[PDB]
């Protein structure tokens, strides 16, 4: 699930590291 | 406070403290191998193993390596392998394991770490909270919900669980039911409840139901640093980028693009029209719950900066024309897409995730009347073959009351003041 036009998901980025 | 020394670890308090010191003074490499010595000579010591893990963690910070952290995570599990681990040390070691599995982006695993933490500590409510979180990171909203239902089942004035229960209800379109949980959670003022998401979505819920001090909430979030302003409510921001609802082609410097869109707009239109006549499934309805009523669908060519090759099959000349403008095709914080909106449609006031992008709309098929978009306080109109621009990080609302369809083409661009470094680096959205 992604944030395209709004902010529905709990987190809109998917962290991967440093 | 915490008691991290079992019976046998106390008889070697000195050694462990010596090595802890080395680590705590900054000598990481010294401490790493001292704890290794402890661990071979004392291969069941839970403190020595926590020592090894903690200094692997500090060294991932030292080097900024995620190798390192990969290793500290198995060592944090190691500590829970051992016999007679004091519960305090147990809780800490596995919590850290989960937290750094999220810092690295491994959510499926963090989920099992946290499930095991809740098994081992069935009366800690914070663990059940942190588990509801781990469920939300993977998008498993049903199970998160249950977790927060248990939590509230047994500590109903827990504000963390309230706000997260609210956020869940809202995301399911339970707008009313979500309002009291969001509000109570926030004012509870507990740890975890001062978060922009909860302000953002409580306000949206009110605007939807017709309650007026939604704006209440928006300005308080402004007070507490979440929102750049009351109208501009994005949350994945780069502070100090010029913020204004409406820009002109000149103001963005992307003028070659605007020109290539306006000059070639009939090509773009006609490819969309073909996709609507012979390939209408490529147009997919909006699944972000932004509509009061109506029919709205989107045919997406670029998302997060990756071209959709099957998608460009149906708009090849358009995709080919855009390839020559990386300021949109590599906007990993935006998209390029056809957007069809039919009559009877109202889009709730809302806000995009990010002030990192500007949004360009090229009029393809625009009726004489019916079709309008407010951003901030200024309401505007599309025009066939022309481009509008705005910061969808601001509040904006749309209506479609015409007697036939309305096709526009959306092209997102990096905000102009953003470095090539910021452009290559920012995590995609
Ligand atoms: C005009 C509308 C709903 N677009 C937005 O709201 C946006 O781009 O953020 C659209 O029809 O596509
Ligand atoms: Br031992
Ligand atoms: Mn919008």
């Amino acid at each position: 699930g992604k944030c395209k036009d709004g902010l529905g998901e709990y987190t809109c980025t998917s962290l991967e590291g440093f | 406070k915490p008691k991290l020394l079992n019976k046998f670890d106390k008889t070697i308090k000195a050694e462990l403290d010596a090595a802890e010191k080395l680590r705590k003074r900054g000598k990481i490499e010294e401490a790493v191998n001292a704890f290794k010595e402890l661990v071979r000579k004392y291969p069941q010591s839970p403190r020595a193993r926590y020592g090894k893990a903690q200094c692997e963690d500090d060294l991932a910070e030292k080097r900024r390596s995620n190798e390192v952290l990969r290793g500290a995570i198995e060592t944090y599990q190691e500590v829970a392998s051992l016999p007679d681990v004091p519960a305090d040390l147990l809780k800490l070691s596995l919590k850290r394991r989960s937290d750094r599995q999220q810092f690295l982006g491994h959510m499926r695993g963090s989920l099992l770490t946290l499930q095991r933490l809740v098994q081992l500590f069935p009366n800690d409510t914070s663990l059940k909270n942190d588990l509801g979180v781990g469920y939300l990171l993977i998008g498993d909203n049903d199970n998160a919900k249950k977790v927060y239902e248990e939590v509230l089942s047994v500590t109903p004035n827990d504000g963390f669980a309230k706000v997260h229960y609210g956020f869940i209800l809202k995301a399911q379109n339970k707008i009313a039911e979500s309002i009291p949980y969001l509000k109570e959670g926030i004012e509870s003022g507990d740890p975890g409840t001062d978060d922009g998401r909860f302000y953002f979505h409580l306000g949206d819920a009110m605007q939807r139901v017709g309650n007026k001090e939604a704006y209440k909430w928006y300005e308080l979030g402004h007070k507490r640093g979440h929102f750049a302003s009351v109208w501009q409510r994005s949350l994945y921001n780069v502070n100090g980028l010029k913020a204004q609802p409406w820009w002109t082609p000149k103001e963005t410097g992307y003028t070659e693009l605007v020109k290539s869109l306006e000059r070639n707009w009939k090509l773009i239109r006609d490819e969309g029209l073909a996709v609507m006549d012979k390939a209408k499934g490529l147009f997919l309805p909006e699944d972000e719950n932004l509509r009061e009523k109506g029919d709205w669908s989107q045919f997406t060519l670029w998302q997060q900066g990756r071209r959709n090759e099957n998608a460009c099959k149906g708009a090849p000349k358009t995709c080919t024309l855009l390839e020559k403008f990386p300021e949109t095709t590599g906007c990993r914080r935006g998209q390029i897409k056809y957007s069809i909106m039919h009559p009877g449609t109202h889009v709730w006031p809302h806000t995009g995730p990010t002030n990192c992008r500007l949004r360009m709309h090229l009029g393809l098929v625009i009726p004489k009347e019916g079709c309008k978009i407010r951003c901030a306080n200024e309401t505007k109109t599309w025009e066939e073959g022309k481009v509008l621009i705005f910061d969808d990080s601001f509040e904006h609302e749309v209506w479609q009351d015409a007697s036939s369809f309305r096709l526009i083409f959306i092209v997102d661009v990096w905000h102009p003041e953003l470095t090539p470094q910021q452009r290559r680096s920012l995590p995609a959205i």
